[PDB]
RNA sequence: UACGGUGCUGAAGCAACAAAUGCCCUGCUUCCAGGAAAAGCCUCUAAGCAUCAGGUAACAUCAAAUCGUACCCCAAACCG
RNA sequence: GCUCGCCGGAAGACCAAGGGUUCCUGUCCAACGUUAAUCGGGGCAGGGUGAGUCGACCCCUAAGGCGAGGCCGAAAGGCG
RNA sequence: UAAGGUGAUAUGAACCGUUAUAACCGGCGAUUUCCGAAUGGGGAAACCCAGUGUGUUUCGACACACUAUCAUUAACUGAAUCCAUAGGUUAAUGAGGCGAACCGGGGGAACUGAAACAUCUAAGUACCCCGAGGAAAAGAAAUCAACCGAGAUUCCCCCAGUAGCGGCGAGCGAACGGGGAGCAGCCCAGAGCCUGAAUCAGUGUGUGUGUUAGUGGAAGCGUCUGGAAAGGCGCGCGAUACAGGGUGACAGCCCCGUACACAAAAAUGCACAUGCUGUGAGCUCGAUGAGUAGGGCGGGACACGUGGUAUCCUGUCUGAAUAUGGGGGGACCAUCCUCCAAGGCUAAAUACUCCUGACUGACCGAUAGUGAACCAGUACCGUGAGGGAAAGGCGAAAAGAAC
């Protein structure tokens, strides 16, 4: 039937996308978060 | 924060303590009038920001430190 | 005159493929292999001061490297830029 | 210094850049992508001759 | 600096036909040492279908570990010593015995 | 060609009738819930200028990048 | 191949967001795939989608978001 | 610094060296794309689009250069607006984002305890917000002390579980002073005499010795088991060197090493002299920290919780004196002692590890030890914050198995 996840860039950049995350104050603390784990990628949008 | 700039008067640490006898925060501040005023330093009159006996300071301190004080926290009058 | 050749490095292949000898019935235009170094704007005007050609037409198209090489890991194959220049006889290349 | 200032001077390696890629660079593009071009070292001796030069204009040639 | 150092002839201590001794070829910058008629081992490989393969036997020289190989001494069939010290500068090889410094 | 097609060339190519989901139509009538804005676009004028630039009409003529373009597609190429 | 049964406002064909070479050809046997595999949408080697006009961008705007100067808040941050 | 090398998967291919461009190591620089502070102007992570100049030809356009705002200050300009101010256009200096700890200030719980709860406990503890430096912060007595005296501060141990506070419950809890480490103190409201005098800071040099780019370093042979020994047999030898690892079943003498020694354009720790530069000792007179010291109301921090209650602070009203004065000393008063607030700075004895090097553990040795001893925060799960593994070990050795 219906699934939760219904698929669009558009609103998933907006929505969990990196720019905005850069620009507020405890979206740029995921992004210090995720240097100190090491992790390959700091975006989950690409 | 509504900040006294001649005197730097701060916030306070405070409690209610009657009704009842309780350690209970109520967040106690200065409060601001401002007043408009001459320096003969500055070609113009001026409005600084400053509450009760603020302008008591004015009178009678010496303020030409405070003056580029706010100048070296870049703050503006 | 004619734009600064100081940074000049036009083209990086003369290129072997089948589109040009399968189904290429007319030497009009041939193509080539040029990187993502390369545009239609450019290879139009500029390989005449470096190469000795003659062109009147010119296309370009990205193409992507498929996906996936050996593994190791998945990586790529990669884009590789194919362009199509005028040359209309014979070889100029 | 002794023949190294004989008809050499420093407003004509200032063109270098433009006759190293117009001539020792381009007698090489494209060569290995025609099988012509094997021998791995003679793109490695003319790299860095034009470096030399653009480093030269700014650092100078002694302590 | 490698004692033996790229073309000596080394007794080999290894093995068991001990009247032998190799030659060396070369040697890396890991505790190891190319060494002709080292164990002479003649190795055949799995073939491979695709181009021209030589084939057979490769008979060719192996490696051995650093600490395995000193120098034949010329003298009474036994290993011997080269010698590093020399008190005006930089090292030398003299058979940690010679007047001259080779 | 003893054959995968070949690839030059060509006849008829008209009329009624029924209807839009299409066109005239960002038409008309009618209703009352009166149903985005701005730029490109068209004009008026300031500045700018006649060394021209710009405009109208006609003829010539250059490039027009950037990224896209395959395929699945109401689906074993989207999600379960 | 031939004959049979079914859909046919779909079980046909095209498409935006969706994903992005899964397209076209040869080849594979090992892993996978509701049995079995000679088959592949899974693997390997080859072949390919060219633009001023069609898409997006270049330019405009709604709801809204951000924002020098100006303001609020210990502060981060928020308005505008 | 050397006679051999040109990163790894990793083969494959091709060359580069002996003496200066083989390879490369240390220092000081040059160059330093797009996104990211991210900043010419815009953006939905690496895309989109200008302004202002210079130069030049065949001038349907490239090459090169400069450019967020904010603040300080100046210049030029300039609204209402006369003087002026913003606004406009530049320049010089400065913040901005980041790895780690230490560390300064702010906002600040609930859990828990009182064997229920409400002041109190817990606790200025976590989490959060801003932020600086080699350390941060502390600081040169309107101070303690009790009539004897001490004479900035910090750290360590005592002081202490002592005093003092407590729905006097449950509980809380100093400071003075002592021991040790350690030992720089000064300036302005002024300026004459004095003159670079005291005391430190920055930097150069030399001496002594470590560190840094580096690596030379004594002695073992035969024979036996066995695939092969360093074990076993026989006998020596070096030892200011028998640490440990590696090397074919027990190595000081096979190899690396060890002890030991050499190693410097230049930089640096530590000791010690000194060339240069900066601060600038000393004398005397004069002045001296006011809308504040307090007081009132309502509170805070001090161990102290409206008490007999002090100190220090202050939202807010009120407000006094200058040595013939004022403060403090557990209400308050008198006495007496002891200081000079309402102005400004500062040395290191202390703390710590992003990062460079070294030494130690009856430390673990793979259901152990860090999410991982292997392209592991990878594969991978989730819309997302977030979460997240699995396989160590052939043998002396590829000797990797032709035919």
């Amino acid at each position: 039937m219906k699934r939760t996840f219904q698929p669009s860039v558009l609103k998933r950049n907006r929505s969990h996308g990196f720019r905005a995350r850069m620009a507020t104050k405890n979206g740029r603390q995921v992004l210090a978060r995720r240097r100190a784990k090491g992790r390959a990628r700091l975006t989950v949008s690409k | 924060s509504r900040v006294c700039q001649v005197t730097g008067k701060r916030p306070v640490t405070g409690n209610n303590r009657s009704h009842a006898l309780n350690a209970t925060k109520r967040r106690f501040l200065p409060n601001l009038h401002s007043h408009r005023f001459w320096v003969e330093s500055e070609k113009r009159f001026v409005t600084l920001r400053v509450s009760a006996k603020g302008m008591r300071v004015i009178d009678k301190k010496g303020i030409d430190t405070v003056l580029a004080e706010l100048r070296a926290r870049g703050e503006k009058y | 005159m004619i734009r600064e050749e100081r940074l000049l490095k036009v083209l990086r292949a003369p290129h072997v493929s089948e589109k040009a000898s399968t189904a290429m019935e007319k030497s009009n235009t041939i193509v080539l292999k040029v990187a993502k170094d390369a545009t239609k704007a450019e290879i139009k005007a500029a390989v005449q001061k470096l190469f000795e050609v003659e062109v009147e037409v010119v296309n370009t198209l990205v193409v992507k490297g498929k996906v996936k090489r050996h593994g190791q890991r998945i990586g790529r194959r990669s884009d590789w830029k194919k362009a199509y220049v005028t040359l209309k006889e014979g070889q100029n290349l | 210094m002794k023949a190294k200032e004989l008809r050499e001077k420093s407003v004509e390696e200032l063109n270098t850049e433009l006759l190293n890629l117009l001539r020792e660079q381009f007698n090489l593009r494209m060569q290995a992508a025609s099988g012509q071009l094997q021998q791995s070292h003679l793109l490695k001796q003319v790299r860095r001759d034009v470096a030399r030069v653009k480093t030269l204009l700014n650092e100078k040639a002694g302590a | 600096a490698a004692k033996i150092r790229r073309d000596d002839e080394v007794i080999v201590l290894t093995g068991k036909d001990k009247g032998k001794r190799g030659k060396v070829k070369n040697v890396l910058s890991s505790g190891k040492v190319i060494v002709e008629g080292i164990n002479l081992v003649k190795k055949h490989q799995k073939p491979v279908p695709a181009l021209n393969q030589p084939g057979g036997i490769v008979e060719k020289e192996a490696a051995i570990q650093v600490s395995n190989v000193a120098i034949f001494n010329a003298a009474t069939g036994k290993a011997d010593r080269v010698g590093f010290r020399f008190e005006d500068g930089k090292k030398v090889r003299f058979f940690k015995s010679n007047s001259e410094t080779i």
